[PDB]
RNA sequence: CGCAAGACGGACCAGAGCGAAAGCAUUUGCCAAGAAUGUUUUCAUUAAUCAAGAACGAAAGUCGGAGGUUCGAAGACGAUCAGAUACCGUCGUAGUUCCGACCAUAAACGAUGCCGACUGGCGAUGCGGCGGCGUUAUUCCCAUGACCCGCCGGGCAGCUUCCGGGAAACCAAAGUCUUUGGGUUCCGGGGGGAGUAUGGUUGCAAAGCUGAAACUUAAAGGAAUUGACGGAAGGGCACCACC
């Protein structure tokens, strides 16, 4: 709880999580979150806590609320799996971009032509989008972050733990959170569901 | 082997501090570790501390703030003239204003300052800041 | 100033090991240090087995192999680029490779 | 070889089409004294070669999107195409099959479901 | 700070760490803090009023800001069972 | 080491798999057992690491062989811990 | 094809083992010995590190035998070169090998004293113990056994890391050093003269240990950075290069 109540958990979302197959966690663990983990599967693969990948999620989103410019909270990606998503979050709450190759002394260095000065960072995979991880903490700007169980902690100040070994998993997260961000200072309005279908969220790829 | 105890505590200690840490479990401990801690305690260089009963020597878990720059000992455990205190404080405290050396007095294990109102003297234990 | 942390090659937990002669200068390097490089090879070879399998008696037969484990000393083994000078950076790595196995269609 | 075009060159023909697209077409002619009524250009070697360049990049354009160019027909095109969703796709059929564990996963995670049995080997590392 | 009678001398008090209690020094930029929303109880409606925590670039380059701010936000709530 | 533990109240799990010498407060990982051998009705104690060759009470019979650790206690037995 | 002699233990063989270090790979037996682990065994401070003293100590050399297969410090030869006493070929020496004595030195390098604590991630591997309603291998079930996975010690190490160190190269120790103080031992104070003179000592000898000065001289030296340049490696480009 805490907040008081509603907020708690919804069987409708550890439905949705579950299906989305977010808990599934990697096989190498990683020190530093521990904490997350529920329970080792046997034949080696780690049981994330829904609960607290929940709970988590809540408080990001809570944070991506309190910015009072929403567009100067950068949700960034430059893995596939999360393009789209990222791309769909920026277009529902505030929220500028930034989808690819990151681009670097965007952070640092005024002159350059996608300079950005967040307020705050929320990236997709910290070992992917290192380089945006590093930048922001030449400047002072928090990150929200994408975290399976064996992801780098530098530099990350709140985790939401995953699976973004893909599939749903990365897209339902980035829904969930536009999702709460909306209801909190927002105008979703009645912590009731969603008119939008979570597959919005979800890579695109290829042709034949 | 070992010489002293007290040296590892405290070094324990700081580089508890230098982590980032804000607890340590210190062994084996001793009186003269208690005491010592203690007087950090007083000062409020550390928080609270626990001595646990194993069968053989003690072992202390000490909750540290960090206000702490520096707890050091010295050794070896030199005489001490009432004004070689003067002199300690100079050589090892930050400023004249605070910092406290400890020393084992016939009177006690004190900060100098409480050294310098009672009016005794001794041998030099450590400091901190 | 020291080059390699490995020193030579291998060694850490001895002082001392057996040395080996250089399959070229006879030369004499300890066998921690020292190229080492297998050869299976063939005692037909290339062209030769189509008139082997030919003139042979027996249904087939099917190819012996010569084996031999040479040794080489750093610098007949550099001189005849069984190995060539890398990069400060590229040194570091132990590893092995190529990209198809040459066996008949590479270089 | 001996002629290949220099930036001073294939930067005006990135820029032309970037603001040119619906203008331009597919054959040198006609681009060549568009780019007399668009752009002011020195010397008309410079403006030929400029002409032809933009043409060469023109017709790869006009047979798949190339490397770094964005016009706003080709962005509506693009917007348009990702649009696409069937029946979709996870269903996935009547009963998740699962691998347990991940059965004891929702057993124990207070949720009901769909179910199948097959989740057995261990399992080796490399 | 104080001087002679009292007064408040020289020119600043920083900040300090919301995880170590250890001074923001004041050209470390590789630091910042987070504000959280306060939420108008119930649930949703984004109140004010922030709650927030300050992390120093030591501990957040070591790979904790993140969990010092649960142990911050929890023991001060929202987050629970953590 | 992220600057979280209770270095105090340990988790029972991680002190149980740690050194004996290495526990919050010391104690041993070894323990005690009485054992069977139907012929005989009564019962000898044993220490789960042992050395001797622990015989039973009357019959000349075995009750484990020795090891680099605990005893292996013998075919056809059976064995209760067990106190405090 | 057989046999003799003397030599040596290949492949298997590793950033693998053991040993204080020097060093140590055939089988098998005997002889004592050494670490790790396990251990609710035993003692109650037994202990850390060390002038003096002492054990061991690759190679060559030296003393006397055995022995000399192999190869070969010297020599004599054939070539090469302007010169070649060399490299290169050949003949071939003491010697290599072994036994009993000497000798006490090797970039005897991890060029890194030894002992104790503390400070950081991951996966290997030798080894011990521990745990699994995991695999495979069997009999009627087994006791087996080898593995997979995890845990814990203590090995040699590795890898990645703005903790921190350092002049840097680098370094989880070379960290915890101006915020300079855990124990102890040793050596150095610009470079040459010099490990030289001289006395002592040890040595059969060859030599070893201890070890100055006069005089000489303003840099000796380290590290990183960059060119230039190479009969170093991949590179190219041109009939001022070849084809």
């Amino acid at each position: 709880s805490g907040a008081l109540d509603v907020l708690q958990m919804k069987e409708e979302d550890v439905l949705k999580f579950l299906a989305a197959g977010t808990h599934l966690g990697g096989t190498n663990l990683d020190f530093q979150m521990e904490q997350y983990i529920y329970k080792r599967k046997s034949d080696g693969i780690y049981i994330i806590n829904l609960k607290r990948t929940w709970e988590k999620l809540l408080l990001a989103a809570r944070a991506i609320v309190a910015i009072e410019n929403p567009a100067d909270v950068s949700v960034i990606s430059s893995r596939n799996t999360g393009q789209r998503a990222v791309l769909k979050f920026a277009a529902a709450t505030g929220a500028t971009p930034i989808a690819g190759r990151f681009t670097p002394g965007t952070f640092t260095n005024q002159i350059q032509a996608a300079f950005r000065e967040p307020r705050l960072l929320v990236v997709t995979d910290p070992r992917a989008d290192h380089q945006p991880l590093t930048e922001a903490s030449y400047v002072n700007l928090p990150t929200i972050a994408l975290c399976n169980t064996d992801s780098p902690l530098r530099y990350v100040d709140i985790a939401i733990p995953c699976n973004n070994k893909g599939a749903h998993s990365v897209g339902l997260m980035w829904w969930m959170l536009a999702r709460e961000v909306l209801r909190m200072r927002g105008t979703i309005s009645r912590e009731h569901p969603w008119e939008v279908m979570p597959d919005l969220y979800f890579y695109r790829d290829p042709e034949e | 082997v070992r010489m002293n105890v007290l040296a590892d505590a405290l070094k324990s200690i700081n580089n508890a501090e230098k982590r980032g840490k804000r607890q340590v479990l210190i062994r084996p401990c001793s009186k003269v570790i208690v005491r010592f801690l203690t007087v950090m305690m007083k000062h409020g260089y550390i928080g609270e501390f626990e001595i646990i009963d194993d069968h053989r020597a003690g072992k202390i878990v000490v909750n540290l703030t960090g206000r702490l720059n520096k707890c050091g000992v010295i050794s070896p455990r030199f005489d001490v003239q009432l004004k070689d205190l003067e002199k300690w404080q100079n050589n090892l405290l930050p400023s004249r204003q605070f910092g406290f050396i400890v020393l084992t007095t016939s009177a006690g294990i004190m900060d100098h300052e409480e050294a310098r109102r009672k009016h005794t003297g001794g041998k030099i234990l450590g400091f901190f800041f | 100033t020291k080059k390699r942390r490995n020193n030579g090659r291998a060694k850490k937990g001895r002082g001392h090991v057996q040395p080996i002669r250089c399959t070229n200068c006879a030369c004499c390097v300890p066998k921690d240090k020292a190229i080492k490089k297998f050869v299976i090879r063939n005692i037909v070879e290339a062209a030769a087995v189509r008139d082997i399998s030919e003139v042979s008696v027996f249904d087939a037969y099917v190819l012996p192999k010569l084996y031999v484990k040479l040794h080489y000393c750093v610098s007949c083994a550099i001189h005849s680029k069984v190995v060539r000078n890398r990069s400060r950076e590229a040194r570091k790595d132990r590893t092995p490779p190529p990209r198809f196995r040459p066996a008949g269609a590479a270089p | 070889m001996g002629r290949v075009r220099t930036k001073t060159v294939k930067k005006a023909a990135r820029v032309i089409i970037e603001k040119y697209y619906t203008r331009l077409g597919n054959d040198f002619h006609t681009n060549k004294r568009v780019c007399e009524e668009i752009a002011i250009i020195p010397s008309k070697k410079l403006r030929n070669k400029i002409a032809g360049y933009v043409t060469h990049l023109m017709k790869r354009i006009q047979r798949g999107p190339v490397r770094g160019i964005s016009i706003k027909l080709q962005e509506e095109e693009r917007e348009r195409r990702d649009n696409y969703v069937p029946e979709v796709s996870a269903l996935d059929q009547e009963i998740i099959e699962v691998d347990p564990d991940t059965k004891e996963m929702l057993k124990l995670l207070d949720f009901g479901s769909l179910s199948n049995l097959q989740v057995t080997q261990p399992t080796v590392g490399m | 700070m104080q001087s002679n009678a009292g007064e408040f001398v020289d020119l600043y008090v920083p900040r300090k760490c919301s995880a170590s209690n250890r001074i923001i020094g004041a050209k470390d930029h590789a630091s910042i803090p987070m504000n959280v929303a306060e939420v108008d109880k119930v649930t949703g409606r984004f109140n004010g009023q922030s709650k927030t925590y300050a992390i120093c670039g030591a501990i957040r380059r070591m790979g904790e800001s993140d969990d010092s701010i649960l142990r911050l936000a929890k023991s001060h709530g929202i987050v629970s069972q953590n | 080491m992220p600057l979280a533990k209770d270095l105090l109240h340990p988790s029972p799990e991680e002190e149980k798999r740690k050194h004996k010498k290495k526990r919050l407060v010391q104690s041993p990982n070894s323990y005690f057992m009485d054992v069977k051998c139907p012929g005989c009705y009564k019962i000898t104690t044993v220490f789960s690491h042992a050395q001797t060759v622990v015989l039973c009470v009357g019959c000349s019979t075995v009750l484990c062989q020795p090891t680099g650790g605990k005893a292996r206690l013998t075919e056809g037995c059976s064995f209760r811990r067990k106190q405090h």
